[PDB]
Parts: C-alpha cells; structure tokens; sequence
C-alpha cells in the first residue's frame, strides 16, 4: 500500500 | 463546503509546497498536508503509513517526532487545533 | 481489474516503494501521482503542469510535459505502459 | 487547487 492510499483513505 | 483559515504554523507548511490562499475547506487542507508529506519525503519507503518528522515543522505541527498516517484521530487533532472555522 | 507494468512503469513504481509486478489500476494511479509529488515534478504555482525532461517519466510519456487535465493522454500513456490482467 | 488535489478528480 502506497502512502498516497493510505492518505487518502484521514482527503 | 466549510472553510477554515490555517494559522501561522499550518499556512506555513501549506505554502511550502505552493498553496496560495489563506482561506480554505478541509478537504483542501488534506490535499496539499498530504502533498508535503510526499514533496519532502517524510513517509517510510518500507511501510509507506509511517511517517518521519523530527527535524521538520511536521513534527512541530503534530507534537511528536513521528507518527502512522492510520491514526487518523490524532492527523484531525492537528489540524483543528491549527486553523479557523469560518 | 489487475494490471502488470511495463519495465519502464515498473521501474518507476519501485522508486517510489512499490514491491509487486501486479497491481490494480487504483494502486498504480496511486504511485504514479505519488512519484510526481516525491520527485517535485509539478509546477509549483500552475500544479496540473507536469514536467517530466530528463526523468524516467518523460519517456513514459513520450513528452517533456503534461496537464494533469488531460485525463485521456495521462490513461493512454499508461494503458500503453502495462497489460490487462 | 493542489496537484494532489488535480490528481485526485484521472485515482
């Protein structure tokens, strides 16, 4: 898992 | 649709990676705290929720020199306690 | 839907943390605009501009730059760039 | 507009 997914599961 | 104004520290981190404004909605402030975090390479490259922010204004913003993007209770404690509600 | 990477995407998905040959679309866009912001490729005052000269990104491409508007070359390039599962 | 934000509306 990206952190791009992980930041968009807080946008 | 609310819209919140990021305090000194906040705009600061927003406007290092190109924000313009002062006046934002909190979906706004998401994008561009996100876009820091990659810009500056502060996540691990291992397990990529990990992030690293001693030695930067992050880590002032958070308190705390590191943190998982999971807890994601404390990421909308950090950044209420920096802006205002309109 | 499963997708397996060209090389050349490949390559650049593994810059950025990626670990498998096989991803799903979701999970390529994901590092894809991962790797943009990692390696400061967008404009910092128009930031749907791409530059991608000298960069692993601008021979996915095939151009020296991009707009993040222009939804059906930034799917093209990558369809071109992987194989459906 | 952010380009997380452009990026967001092609994952």
């Amino acid at each position: 898992t990206s952190f791009a997914e992980y930041w968009a599961x807080x946008p | 649709e609310t819209l919140v104004r990021p305090k000194p520290l906040l705009l600061k981190l927003l406007k290092s990676v190109g924000a313009q404004k002062d006046t934002y909605t909190m979906k706004e402030v998401l994008f561009y705290l996100g876009q820091y975090i990659m810009t500056k390479r502060l996540y691990d490259e291992k397990q990529q929720h990990i992030v690293y922010c001693s030695n930067d204004l992050l880590g002032d913003l958070f308190g705390a020199p590191s943190f998982s993007v999971k807890e994601h209770r404390k990421i909308y404690t950090m950044i209420y306690r920096n802006l205002v509600v309109v």
